[PDB]
């Protein structure tokens, strides 16, 4: 869990986040990083470079959509299962997403907190992002079956 | 890397599991699926319940693909590339998987194997499932 | 969460397990499998070959204690992390045990029965156990800090 | 398998550390004690506060370990073969442990490398870690 000071650190950094910008970022990089997650995008067009993957509208529009619910997700740090669990049922009945991808891209999310925010990023308050994505994937796993 | 009585106990072991190989890859892949529903998200085309002959088609392709990596223990790689490349490049199964999948082998053979499976044998056939998971994950990036 | 089904095929499997014996053969076997962990038990004796540690009387005791606290938790599926407590702080604050071991434990375990009972071990039956192994190894590493 | 762009993307990187290896060794420690606090168990009789010297000095290995392995790039299991040696037969660290340091790896040199930290570099990174990390864990078993 997190301590209240976590809280505070987490929700100071998010307020100075573009998260359409972050989230684009993030989903690309995913899918750089780790290829294999491209899998659930050949509707998607082209792929085939670094480059490409990263300046993809395509690409960018799902990472603001992930992003943004990600965000939300961050008024309800008390009840990630309950504001997950509705997503949570339809990535494991319909889009048959493996949970491992929600703790790849919580990995290039701190990734990308880190190369955004440099020094800003530091230890402790990497500490708190990573138990707050460790919690968003667990939430977004918890009603696989 | 395999040693000399890894090979040895990987294919005693194998050797004794003979004829029943099939059956022993699709029960493997149902102690996965039960064991580790997330496992079930690469097979949403297929009926998994007991007895599917879906799963026991699969089972079959695993352990002739096990067949053959141990036919080949020693030039591993070069056996596997086609199926390296489909699940890097097609299949896309996050590697995670794949010791999910090894340990219901393992326990599979366990289960079927009272006197070959000692210590010993458990171990060289766990770094036997290893190294094969290795090679079908080398060419994912 | 295991369900009333897998509650009874793991208290019905307990019912057959040899605690003292079990213990002993998944204790020997998680230092023969996963040698690294030897480094717990430096002062145990003999540990040269897979026949010397599973014959080693020091290990056999070891694992019959290990077992013994295992299927004490049995009585206590609902609240693991209460019935686990004392042993997780005392595993990280004094025997400084990395959690993975726990883990690594647990699925020999599971290997353990499997060989044991062959084919009253089913696959239901072991999805139930690896409940009840992720139970215990999450509830043991709990009061890590 | 680390590409010859790999090699390139990781050589200029980590060329880029240069002097400052031992404080991105510390720091990448620091982060990984405070991000998974399992990790402490391996070093409970290191003093681990904030600016000790143990853990500046342990960074300072262990980032000079990795300029060893960039520069020997293509022959890490030759030019590492006393850090597998000492992992696999003393240290024995549970391999799950590698991918936690190499994460904070990354997230360190992310931190301090705001023009080189492109995706294509940070693929390579990772890879790279991995690599390492592999290389280090070769002779557990
Ligand atoms: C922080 C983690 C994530 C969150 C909060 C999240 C959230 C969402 C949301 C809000 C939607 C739209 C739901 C709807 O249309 O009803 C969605 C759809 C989807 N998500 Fe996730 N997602 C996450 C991670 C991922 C990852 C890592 C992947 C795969 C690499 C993924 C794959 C998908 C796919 C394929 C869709 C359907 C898209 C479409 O129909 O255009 N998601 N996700
Ligand atoms: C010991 C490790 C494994 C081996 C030897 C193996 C082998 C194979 C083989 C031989 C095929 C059939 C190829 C063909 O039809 O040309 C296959 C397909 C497939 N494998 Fe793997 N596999 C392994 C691990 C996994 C894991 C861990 C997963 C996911 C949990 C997985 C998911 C699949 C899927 C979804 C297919 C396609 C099945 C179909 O649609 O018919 N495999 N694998
Ligand atoms: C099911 C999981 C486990 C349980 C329930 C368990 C339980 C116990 C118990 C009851 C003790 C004796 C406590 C005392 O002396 O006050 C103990 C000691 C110990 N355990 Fe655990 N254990 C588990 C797994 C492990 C594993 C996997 C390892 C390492 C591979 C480990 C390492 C140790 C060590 C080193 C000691 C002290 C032995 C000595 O006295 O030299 N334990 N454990
Ligand atoms: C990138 C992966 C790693 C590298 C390059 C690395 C490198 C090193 C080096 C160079 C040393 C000192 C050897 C000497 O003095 O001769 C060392 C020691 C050590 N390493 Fe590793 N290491 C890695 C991963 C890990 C991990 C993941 C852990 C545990 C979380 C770990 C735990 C230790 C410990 C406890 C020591 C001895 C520290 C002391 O007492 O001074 N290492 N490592």
């Amino acid at each position: 869990h997190l301590t209240p000071e976590e809280k505070s650190a987490v929700t100071a950094l998010w307020g100075k986040v573009n998260v359409d910008e972050v989230g684009g970022e993030a989903l690309g990089r995913l899918l750089v990083v780790y290829p294999w997650t491209q899998r659930f995008f050949e509707s998607f067009g082209d792929l085939s470079t670094p480059d490409a993957v990263m300046g993809n509208p395509k690409v960018k529009a799902h990472g603001k959509k992930v992003l943004g619910a990600f965000s939300d997700g961050l008024a309800h740090l008390d009840n990630l299962k309950g504001t997950f669990a509705t997503l949570s049922e339809l990535h494991c009945d319909k889009l048959h997403v493996d949970p491992e991808n929600f703790r790849l891209l919580g990995n290039v999310l701190v990734c990308v907190l880190a190369h955004h925010f440099g020094k800003e990023f530091t230890p402790p308050v990497q500490a708190a992002y990573q138990k707050v994505v460790a919690g968003v994937a667990n939430a977004l796993a918890h009603k696989y079956h | 890397v395999l040693s000399p009585a890894d090979k040895t106990n990987v294919k005693a072991a194998w050797g004794k599991v003979g004829a029943h190989a099939g059956e022993y890859g699709a029960e493997a892949l149902e102690r996965m699926f039960l064991s580790f529903p997330t496992t079930k998200t690469y097979f949403p085309h297929f009926d998994l319940s007991h007895g599917s002959a879906q799963v026991k088609g699969h089972g079959k392709k695993v352990a002739d693909a096990l067949t053959n990596a141990v036919a080949h223990v020693d030039d591993m790689p070069n056996a596997l590339s086609a199926l390296s490349d489909l699940h890097a490049h097609k299949l896309r199964v996050d590697p995670v998987n794949f010791k999910l999948l090894s340990h219901c082998l393992l326990v599979t053979l366990a289960a079927h194997l009272p006197a070959e499976f000692t210590p010993a044998v458990h171990a060289s056939l766990d770094k036997f499932l290893a190294s094969v998971s290795t090679v079908l994950t080398s060419k994912y990036r």
